[PDB]
């Protein structure tokens, strides 16, 4: 059920992700740059989240306010390794789709299906 | 014709922590003739306290009561207050009725209270006979999963964020947007 939201910085290694899997934490979400940064150099974020994403559900939604994230135009990159878009999702909306999604399934698979789907007018899709 | 106002404290109640019943609350807030009207403090606690049990037992008491009012209204914490409202509208997936949450950034036993005007935005709203879950505050009304807290201490506190506002109060009229 539980769920950790991290905001992307410069100088933020892979090292913590880890850490919460290994907690026992259910969820990570990604307040990525813009329409959805993920940095692939000079970073072990990239290697690190690819490796995650395929145990729990990683979420990259964006540190800003409005217009949600676009991966399919660092978007691709992070979509092609696990990464889950929380499209124009709030974050609100996108902290409790997620954990509320969990309490009903564990399969990543079927998560990023339902986090792309439009339940209740929480998301454009 | 028949609303339920249902308490989970915040800064509205407060003489964080909910001093003050739901019920007392809105008459405080100064809405005198609501007799039509019927009160349940489910909470009385400081929103940061917020957790998704306390969730879970406001979804079960909405269920219990969407079929029995017009309209329902929840008074809370803000800093929370999109937490919670996001969370329902997951959770009671298309209500029949509104289902509208609201509260302030001053609690309403001070005169320059902004409870005055959420309260009359929320309940012109629980009448208005459209469904959802929604976010009345500071004249506006926004859809429930598409509410942040955006101002930690302005009376404009809440924004839609990526979709229009739902409606707005206007004098003593509803204005669907």
């Amino acid at each position: 059920m539980a769920v950790l939201v991290i905001k992307l910085i410069p100088g933020l290694s892979g090292d913590i992700f880890r850490a919460a899997v290994e907690l026992g934490y259910r969820g990570i979400v990604i307040e990525g740059y813009g329409a959805g940064g993920i940095p692939y150099r000079g970073s072990d974020l990239l290697q690190t989240i690819e490796e995650l994403s395929k145990e729990i559900p990683i979420v990259m939604t964006t540190q800003a306010m409005y217009d949600g994230v676009d991966l399919t135009r660092v978007g691709r990159l992070a979509l092609r390794a696990g990464v889950i878009p929380a499209g124009d999702m709030t974050k609100e909306a996108t902290v409790t789709k997620l954990m509320w999604i969990l309490g009903h399934t564990n399969n990543v698979e079927e998560i990023k299906v339902l986090m792309r789907k439009n339940l209740v007018g929480e998301l454009r899709d | 014709m028949k609303i339920l106002l249902i308490g989970m404290g915040g800064t509205i109640a407060s003489v964080y922590e909910a001093s003050l019943s739901v019920k007392e609350v809105l008459d405080i807030a100064g809405i005198k003739d609501c007799e039509d009207c019927d009160f349940l403090d489910l909470k009385n606690v400081d929103s940061t306290l917020i957790q998704p049990e306390d969730w879970v037992d406001l979804a079960e008491t909405l269920y219990k009561n969407v079929k029995k009012y017009d309209g329902i209204i929840v008074t809370h914490g803000t800093d929370t207050l999109a937490y919670t409202s996001s969370m329902i509208s997951f959770m009671l997936r298309n209500p029949p009725i509104p289902i509208v949450f609201t509260g302030s950034m001053i609690p309403a036993t001070e005169e320059n209270s902004d409870a005055p005007l959420n309260l009359q935005t929320a309940i012109k709203f629980a009448t208005s006979g459209i469904r959802g879950v929604y976010v009345a505050f500071n004249g506006k009304v926004m859809l429930g999963v598409r509410t942040s807290k955006v101002r930690t201490m302005s009376r404009d506190a809440f924004e839609s964020i990526n979709y229009p506002i739902i409606a707005e109060l206007r004098g003593e009229d509803l204005v669907v947007n």
